[PDB]
């Protein structure tokens, strides 16, 4: 087969982080070089074993996840790190492999009379379990006084959004993070490179 | 992005009216919904919250009429029934939304006038 | 009881260039939740401030909010003649809102 890489990373349209889009990928060959001869992509970094080594040493069952986030934000991205997004948004595990890729796409997503399309969560009665995303937008209940349901005091709304335009300076931009992360299994090496 | 109404009309006193609201650009669903009421030269008054993110209803007691909202989520619509009707609410609704200090979502309908008087 | 509302002065019929404050007192303590609003009459309201101390998209800074507890201020700064309408404020303390009477800036 081929893995659908560019209808992953020339996607058009990624979800924010609240309801992040998960793909599982499998039953293909990886095309790992031109990953490496894109050069266009801001912070690209791997784990598990080196990205030139990863070319060959292949996988049982991959999951692609991707979001967008913020041009500040993304060294919250970092596979056991605080910060917003890693906090109650999207959680990478204590012990992780894929790499993070990420780029920016001022070009596109930011526009003129505002971009407001995009969303996050910024409160949660906890911090977030590993790779569960959370679309829930219940109201929390802050203080002890209950809302229940409809907003009011000591209870905030869950969700807010981002503010892009292209006036934003270079460290507010949208960054397309996609994550890949792997794992090895009794199954074979479903998805693998040449 | 945008909010549409049933349509307003003359209704005798003590009937019923439904009142359909659909939204379009986002959905109703991930939000509350409100609706208000102006009487013309009177204030906005507020009338009745839906919260469709637990299931949740409340009523404005200065007008407690049992004017029961409900949803369409999957038509990004609300229905509000206007129930035990009176003549002073003779006015015009809006559906509404409220900047909880989080959001800016405070989205208008076109304004609809229910009328309540024997005399069409 | 419910929640009463203070807005004063309910009018004020203004000129070119002003710097009007629009207050709306509140009978409890409310942390900043409250609203301002613009009404040309029979429009829609357009949102102000959100907060009591934050500006929106769209409007600039000729607005301008302030207040806590029981005291809250609508700034208008530099009055132009557009802004000549009825306002409103808003609490989203408690349940039930209440809105403001309205105040309606409007050319002398």
């Amino acid at each position: 087969n081929l893995c659908p890489f560019g209808e992953v990373f020339n996607a058009t349209r990624f979800a924010s982080v609240y309801a992040w889009n998960r793909k599982r990928i499998s039953n293909c060959v990886a095309d790992y070089s031109v990953l490496y001869n894109s050069a266009s992509f801001s912070t690209f970094k791997c784990y598990g074993v080196s990205p030139t080594k990863l070319n060959d040493l292949c996988f049982t069952n991959v999951y692609a996840d991707s979001f967008v986030i913020r041009g500040d934000e993304v060294r919250q991205i970092a596979p056991g790190q605080t910060g917003k997004i890693a906090d109650y948004n999207y959680k990478l595990p204590d012990d992780f492999t894929g790499c993070v890729i990420a780029w920016n796409s001022n070009n596109l997503d930011s526009k003129v009379g505002g971009n407001y399309n995009y969303l996050y969560r910024l409160f949660r009665k906890s911090n977030l379990k590993p790779f569960e995303r959370d679309i829930s937008t219940e109201i929390y209940q802050a203080g002890s006084t209950p809302c229940n349901g409809v907003e009011g005091f000591n209870c905030y709304f869950p969700l807010q959004s981002y503010g892009f335009q292209p006036t934003n300076g270079v460290g507010y931009q949208p960054y397309r993070v996609v994550v890949l992360s792997f794992e090895l299994l009794h199954a074979p090496a479903t998805v693998c490179g040449p | 992005q945008q909010l549409v109404e049933s349509g307003g009309g003359v209704v005798q006193p003590g009937r019923s009216l439904r009142l359909s609201c659909a939204a379009s650009g986002f959905t109703f669903s991930s939000y509350a919904m409100h609706w208000v009421r102006q009487a013309p030269g009177k204030g906005l008054e507020w009338v009745a919250v839906i919260s469709y993110d637990g299931s949740n209803k409340y009523y404005a007691d200065s007008v407690k009429g049992r004017f029961t909202i409900s949803r369409d989520n999957s038509k990004n619509t609300l229905y509000l029934q206007m129930n035990s009707l009176r003549a002073e609410d003779t006015a015009v609704y809006y559906c509404a939304r409220h900047a909880t200090l989080m959001n800016n979502k405070d989205i208008w309908g076109q304004g609809t006038l229910v009328t309540v008087s024997s005399a069409s | 009881g419910d929640i009463q509302l203070t807005q004063s002065p309910s009018s004020l019929s203004a000129s070119v260039g002003d710097r009007v404050t629009i207050t709306c007192r509140a009978s409890q303590s409310i942390s900043s939740y409250l609203n301002w609003y613009q009404q040309k009459p029979g429009k829609a309201p357009k949102l102000l401030i959100y907060a009591a101390s934050s500006l929106q998209s769209g409007v600039p800074s000729r607005f301008s909010g302030s207040g806590s507890g029981t005291d809250f201020t609508l700034t208008i700064s530099s009055l132009q003649p557009e802004d000549f309408a009825t306002y409103y404020c808003q609490q989203s303390y408690s349940t039930p809102r209440t809105f403001g009477q309205g105040t309606k800036v409007e050319i002398k």
